């Protein structure tokens, strides 16, 4: 129906077709994941070691 | 000029890069060796295709990209291949060994690790941009590395660079060529993770690919390297506007305001026509009319849905090749008379159409033979969400058993990330279908 | 990224000879260690399970285990006897005499110190050690006991890495000693707790191969191991050459082990050896047929929580993918429909050695628990009236012990039993 | 070996289906959440299409068409045919409505339009206000006054649809009774629109009284209302059920006429001009799974022999002594048509 903003250079062109009307976290926290999860490997390994010694 | 850095995670991310940035150099006239016989302005310049290539003062073309993977033997590939030359030594990031297939080793306990090498190698790059616009990040859902470091990444990216535009091109993932059980599992937390972070994502179902390489490129069983190039096309196609002389969508920020009215639903259905084997001799090039319709096919969808039974709330038509602009606007008056074709009350009724002569360029020994004339339809879509819909399913069936679990659980992550994350797709589903069905 | 190989006892240095006999073959290393191959793709992934010396030659990354020396100067005589490391072969005198005690607690406590000070030299040359692959059996003493005592101070000295064992079972119809029982149920115990793998190899269901399928009418450990070689040598596959599944232990685990404990797989085999390649839809068939399976358990007996098919030869990549799919499709019963897809399939151009064409089979399936339930009667049986115990507690061992493996092997079964009902 | 699940146990139609499909032998029924399905018979309300025709080496085929239901509910067919050109405002089979929502929450003041003109004009202006969720033979007002129609509308909390009542049906002798035709009608995966060459009249066996709306058995036929309220149930046919042959028989003695002639060219013209419409939006040609649907057509006949729509039924019932042939007949066009194993059905061509 109706075209709008049509532009043209060498490369091509480009134009809209209306057709009809409408009706973060912080670098701290992240690292603070990241250590959390690093200290729970930590305590599952050091509770196998543990396990281990016996 | 505005420069954009693509970011590729993990093999597929890797692979798909390779396809990429082999593509842009044929379409730019770049060689092999990074040379650019057309390029008359040695040392610098700011054209349009400087958004993603540098200069050195030897004429060298470089793309702007990083490659990073947790292990060693798909980016050993690059560093050994065809467009060796292309790219510098600090661009090609490698870890020892890989996520294994396991989101919680590469965001937790890998990715951990790396993370600060990969940012500092990324604020490089940053460094030789005049004005930064943002990333172009290619990832899949299922493996370790592509789920779980991208997410990692993509977090440290807003903190690094609050005003920049990212942009995803996520592989969706298909049982016909996957390599793990738990890739919903994966999808599901990068997702969640992630969606905070993407301002607008392509997902493209390797389903689909697969498929349509069977289908019109005849070939019987498609490799990583057939739905690659394919792949390729589809990303070309839809950057092609950063990179060349144009009107729309000139940068990054222009992706979000013609695609995704609602932040979280910023995952546009790409739609490409047409695809034909080369294998074939004789062919009758296809009208306007023709690739136009073919784009209402969910045969030609980089996912399988149906548009019919959702709602739109934006459409981008890119044609390449000999396309003139009446016989668009005749095409699109036909369909609309045929289609089911429903916006949402608060959207126009409408189609932003860009519009390249170039016709697109085939790799040569490829698959895909030259055409007069193409088009890539991007339309934010409520129907894309049935592969949400499909993927949640299977997380469900396996986490109600908690199958696989201990392997996150191993790694550092809570189980309960598991729940929050099934949750904010739940939310997501809910969504979709507030803004899609009657 | 390379595995470390142990082999352990007299059954674990005989299979594991054959295992390295086979695929030195594949990979077209000759018995002195040079490389006489015409494809590309044998030194691809090379370094997974061989060391490079100058001359070019290639050494097994292989460790040869025993407490007493007679099976070892078996295997340096045998045919590819030369190509280990000297230094690798580590034993001692005195021997377990069948007697899991003597192997983890006595005999083996005195040697195992030795044995990891090669494992740990062989792991301080490795890039990226994947972890580690222990062949042996259960029904022993150095296997069985040292073995499983080898395998907990690996773990205790390399926490984070994969434990990979092939792991014979002993079975009456093919027996050595009658507290054999003991032994395997002590063990069970270990690897239920300590490996994140096990290919369960049943002596049970080697001798009904060569007995039924074969026609053997007298059975060696010759014709078992055959049996045991070839899957050995399929089920390493994705390990040894290119390819996108299951390309190393993690990956491997990961699709295979939903929970943690039930990692115990049958593996399959197909054509059962011993002119016309088989077609693609035959292997199918075969390598999911109960027949073929090496660990005597019924299929139809349980359910599939997972499985890997490897498929070697030239062979249609289109003509597999409908083959396992219709597989599938036409029993999915037999599959727990909680864990989607669980189904993976890989195929490798590179046949085995006199096929045009096999396949390999990798279940995990809640019907492995049979075998567990045919041992822990045996167990039962003899334990109940403390029968040939003395011989253990000899060794420092009190019967709380052999209560406390029971108990968790019963556990064992039970879990399977719980998701076989799910 | 072919595979199936079933996910609507309410189902009479399809549960006839499932022990057929068993019979031959070369079916296998599955658990209902097993995806290795070739055929879902799927279960009623929000069948979940989007998990279907995702299953790697096998031909999925499910018993419903996504978008039937814009044909199926009361509200939604009345916007269908007021708003689609190929049947459009004028349309002269299907009795003048009104989409109306309660005022709890539309178009009132144009259905009070309309209204006016008739009281204006002397015409009889009896209308029945009715909806979806009106389960059986409750929910239903047959008023010639407007305000007891949207005053019933707001005690309810769903939308409702207002129609001109038909004061003068077709009406059987003896007994001057009011009644209604069910038509079934099956679209299989290649969208052949099936008309199954047997119907039913769901008859009343009250006298039709047009002065008394407020007696809901002699204007409403529906099969538990008569089973129920009337005192003259199976008295004229077994269980107020008239079939084709007795009432073809009937238009002959009586009107000297055929079915076919009379009412049946009307009545498939309607199944097509329905079915046609629509078929953009749910045909399952190129997509990735296919649909097949057994359809439930309630027709009005006047006295002039004029054939007029009431509405269309997506998970219809069958009569008692049809449910063999029907069902065998959906196993054979609908089914072995897609999943070959080793005519009762007039095609309405287009
Ligand atoms: N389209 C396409 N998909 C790929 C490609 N490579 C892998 N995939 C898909 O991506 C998923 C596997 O993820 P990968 O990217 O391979 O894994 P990764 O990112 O390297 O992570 P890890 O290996 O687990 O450390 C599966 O769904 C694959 O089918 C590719 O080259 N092209
Ligand atoms: N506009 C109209 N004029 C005359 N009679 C009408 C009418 N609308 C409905 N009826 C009568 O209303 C009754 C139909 O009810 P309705 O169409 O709502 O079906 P229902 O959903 O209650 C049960 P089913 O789905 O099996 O048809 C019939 O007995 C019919 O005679
Ligand atoms: N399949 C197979 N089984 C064996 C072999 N040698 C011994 N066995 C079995 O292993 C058990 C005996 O253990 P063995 O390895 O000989 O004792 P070890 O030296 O103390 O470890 C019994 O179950 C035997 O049946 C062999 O070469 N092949
Ligand atoms: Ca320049
Ligand atoms: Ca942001
Ligand atoms: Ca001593
Ligand atoms: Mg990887
Ligand atoms: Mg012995």
């Amino acid at each position: 129906m109706e075209v709008i903003e049509l532009n043209k250079c060498t490369s091509g062109q480009s134009f809209e077709v209306i057709l009809k009307p409408p009706s973060d976290p912080s670098l701290e926290e992240i690292q603070k994941k990241l250590e959390a999860a690093e200290e729970r490997r930590k305590y599952q390994e050091a509770e196998l070691l543990k396990h281990l010694a016996e | 000029m505005r420069e954009c850095i693509s970011i590729h995670v993990g093999q597929a991310g890797v692979q798909i890069g390779n396809a990429c940035w082999e593509l842009y150099c044929l379409e730019h006239g770049i060689q092999p060796d990074g040379q650019m016989p057309s390029d008359k302005t040695i040392g610098g310049g700011d054209d349009s295709f400087n958004t993603f290539f540098s200069e050195t003062g030897a004429g060298k073309h470089v793309p702007r990209a990083v490659f990073v993977d947790l292990e060693p033997t798909v980016i050993d590939e690059v560093r050994t291949g065809t467009y060796r030359q292309l790219f510098h030594p600090e661009q090609l990031i490698t870890g020892k060994e890989d996520a294994a297939n396991n989101y919680a080793r590469g965001h937790y306990t890998i990715g951990k690790e790396i993370i600060d090498l990969v940012l500092d190698r990324i604020r490089k790059l940053a460094d030789q941009c005049t004005g930064l616009q943002g990333f172009l990040v290619f990832h899949s859902f299922g493996g370790g590395t592509g789920s779980g470091f991208t997410s990692l990444l993509m977090e440290r990216l807003s903190v690094d660079y609050g005003k920049k535009s990212k942009l995803e091109f996520s592989i969706y993932p298909a049982p016909q060529v996957s390599t793990a059980v738990v890739e919903p599992y994966n999808s599901i937390l990068t997702t969640h993770t992630t969606l905070e972070h993407s301002d607008c994502a392509f997902m493209v179902d390797n389903e689909a690919i697969y498929d349509i390489c069977r289908r019109n490129l005849d070939i019987e069983r498609p490799t990583y390297t057939n739905l690659n190039r394919l792949i390729s096309q589809i990303v070309s196609s839809i950057t092609a506007s950063l990179r060349f002389d144009g009107a729309l969508n000139v940068d990054l920020t222009e992706f979000q305001t013609n695609l995704v009215p609602y932040p979280r639903i910023h995952f546009p259905l790409a739609t490409y026509a047409p695809v034909i084997s080369a294998e074939k001799a004789y062919h009758e090039q296809l009208s306007v009319a023709e690739i136009t319709n073919a784009c209402f096919e969910p045969a030609n969808q980089m996912v399988k849905c149906d548009p019919r039974h959702g709602k739109y709330m934006a459409c981008c038509l890119l044609y390449r090749g000999d396309v003139v602009p009446k016989d668009v606007n005749a095409a699109i008056a036909t369909i609309k008379t045929k289609r089911s074709i429903q916006f949402v009350d608060w959207c126009p009724t409408g189609f932003k159409v860009g519009i390249n002569y170039q016709p697109p360029t085939v790799v040569p020994g490829g698959d895909l033979a030259k055409v007069q004339r193409a088009v890539c339809m991007l339309s934010n879509t409520t129907a894309i969400a049935e592969a949400w819909a499909r993927l949640d399913h299977k997380f469900d069936l396996m986490y109600a058993k908690r199958a696989f679990v201990h392997w996150y659980v191993g790694e550092g992550m809570e189980e309960g990330e598991f729940s929050e994350a099934r949750e904010d797709m739940a939310a997501l589903e809910k969504d979709y279908e507030e803004v899609g069905v009657d | 990224r390379e595995i470390v190989h142990i082999q352990a006892g007299q059954c674990g240095n005989q299979i594991g000879a054959k295992f390295w006999e086979v695929i030195s073959d594949e990979h077209g290393i000759d018995p002195t260690g040079s490389y006489h191959g015409d494809s590309d793709l044998q030194l691809e992934r090379i370094n997974v399970y061989y060391n490079e010396a100058t001359g070019n030659k290639y050494v097994p990354r292989a460790i040869l285990v025993d407490l007493e020396p007679g099976t070892m100067d078996s295997v340096r005589s045998g045919p590819f006897g030369q190509i280990f490391r000297p230094d690798n072969f580590v034993f001692g005198q005195s021997g377990a005499g069948n007697n899991w005690a003597k192997g983890h607690y006595t005999e083996g406590a005195e040697l195992v110190d030795s044995v990891l000070d090669v494992v740990r030299k062989e792991s301080e040359s490795c890039d990226c050690l994947q972890g580690f692959q222990l062949t042996h059996s259960l029904g022993g003493g150095t296997g069985s006991g040292m073995g499983t005592l080898l395998i907990s101070k690996i773990r205790e000295e390399y926490p984070d890495r994969i434990m990979n064992t092939f792991s014979v079972m002993p079975s009456p119809k093919v027996s050595d000693t009658v507290v054999e029982p003991y032994n395997a149920t002590l063990s069970v115990h270990q690897l239920v707790e300590n490996t994140d793998e096990t290919y369960c190899i049943d002596n049970e269901a080697l001798y009904d191969i060569c007995f039924r399928t074969l026609k053997l009418t007298t059975p060696t450990y010759g014709d078992l191991n055959h049996l045991v070689s070839a899957t050995m040598s399929g089920v390493t596959t994705c390990l040894r050459f290119p390819g996108q599944l299951n390309a190393d232990l993690r990956k491997l685990a990961v699709n295979m082990v939903p929970f943690p404990r039930l990692h115990f797989f049958m593996p399959g085999f197909a054509p059962l050896t011993s002119y016309r390649a088989l077609t693609v839809p035959e292997l199918t068939q075969q390598m999911f047929d109960s027949k073929n399976m090496m660990a005597a358990c019924d299929p139809r007996h349980g359910r599939y929580l997972t499985v890997a098919a490897i498929f070697r030869g030239r062979m249609s990549m289109k003509e597999v993918d409908e083959q396992m799919l219709n597989v599938q499709n036409k029993n999915s019963s037999y599959f727990v429909e909680w864990i989607p897809n669980n189904v993976k399939t890989a195929v490798c151009d590179i046949p085995p050695r006199g096929l045009k064409m096999s396949a390999t089979f990798i279940g995990n399936s809640t019907a492995i628990q049979e075998l567990f339930k045919r041992i822990s009667e045996q167990f039962t049986a003899m334990f109940r009236r403390k029968a040939f115990l003395h011989w253990y507690t000899g060794e420092g061992m009190d019967e709380m012990e052999f209560t406390e493996a029971e108990s968790n092997m019963n556990d064992l079964v039970s879990e399977y039993q719980q998701y076989q009902d799910a | 070996m072919y595979t199936f699940v079933v996910r609507d146990e309410n189902s009479s139609v399809y549960a006839e289906v499932s022990r057929l499909l068993l019979a031959t032998g070369q079916w296998k029924r599955l658990r209902k959440d097993n995806p290795r399905f070739n055929l879902m018979l799927g279960e009623r309300n929000r069948l979940p299409f989007g998990r279907l025709g995702h299953e790697p080496g096998l031909v999925q085929l499910v018993n419903y068409y996504r978008g039937a239901d814009k044909l199926c509910r009361k509200a939604s067919l009345v916007k269908l045919i007021k708003t689609s050109p190929e049947l459009s405002e004028s349309c002269t089979w299907f009795p003048e409505s009104y989409v109306i929502y309660p005022t709890n929450l539309d178009e009132r003041e144009v259905f009070l339009a309309a209204y006016n003109r008739r009281r204006e004009g002397r015409e009889g202006n009896v209308w029945i206000a009715k909806s979806s969720a009106g389960a059986k033979g409750e929910g239903i007002l047959i008023s010639s006054e407007a305000s007891e129609l949207l005053d019933f509308i707001d005690e309810q909390g769903q939308v409702h649809v207002i129609q001109k009542y038909l004061e003068k049906p077709l009406l059987l002798e003896p007994g001057h009774r009011k009644f209604d035709i069910r038509s079934w009608v099956l679209v299989d995966h290649l969208y052949n629109i099936y008309l199954y060459r047997e119907g039913v009249l769901r008859t009343s066996s009250e006298p039709y009284n047009s002065a008394n709306f407020q007696d809901k058995t002699c204007h409403l036929t529906n099969h538990c209302i008569q089973k129920e309220y009337s005192k003259n149930y199976g008295r004229y046919e077994e269980g107020n059920e008239m079939f084709f042959e007795e009432f073809n028989q009937y238009l002959m003695d009586a009107l000297n006429t055929t079915l076919e002639n009379s009412i049946l060219l009307q009545i498939k013209h309607i199944i097509r001009s329905c079915l046609m419409c629509i078929e953009p939006a749910i045909s399952t040609k190129h997509l990735h799974y296919q649909s097949f649907q057994l359809f439930g057509f309630d027709f009005m006949v006047d006295e002039e022999l004029k054939v007029w729509l009431i509405e269309v039924n997506g998970a219809p019932a069958c009569a008692q002594k049809l449910y063999a042939e029907l069902c065998q007949g959906i196993v054979d066009v609908a089914i072995s048509s897609v999943f070959p194993l080793a005519s009762i059905f007039i095609k309405l061509h287009h």
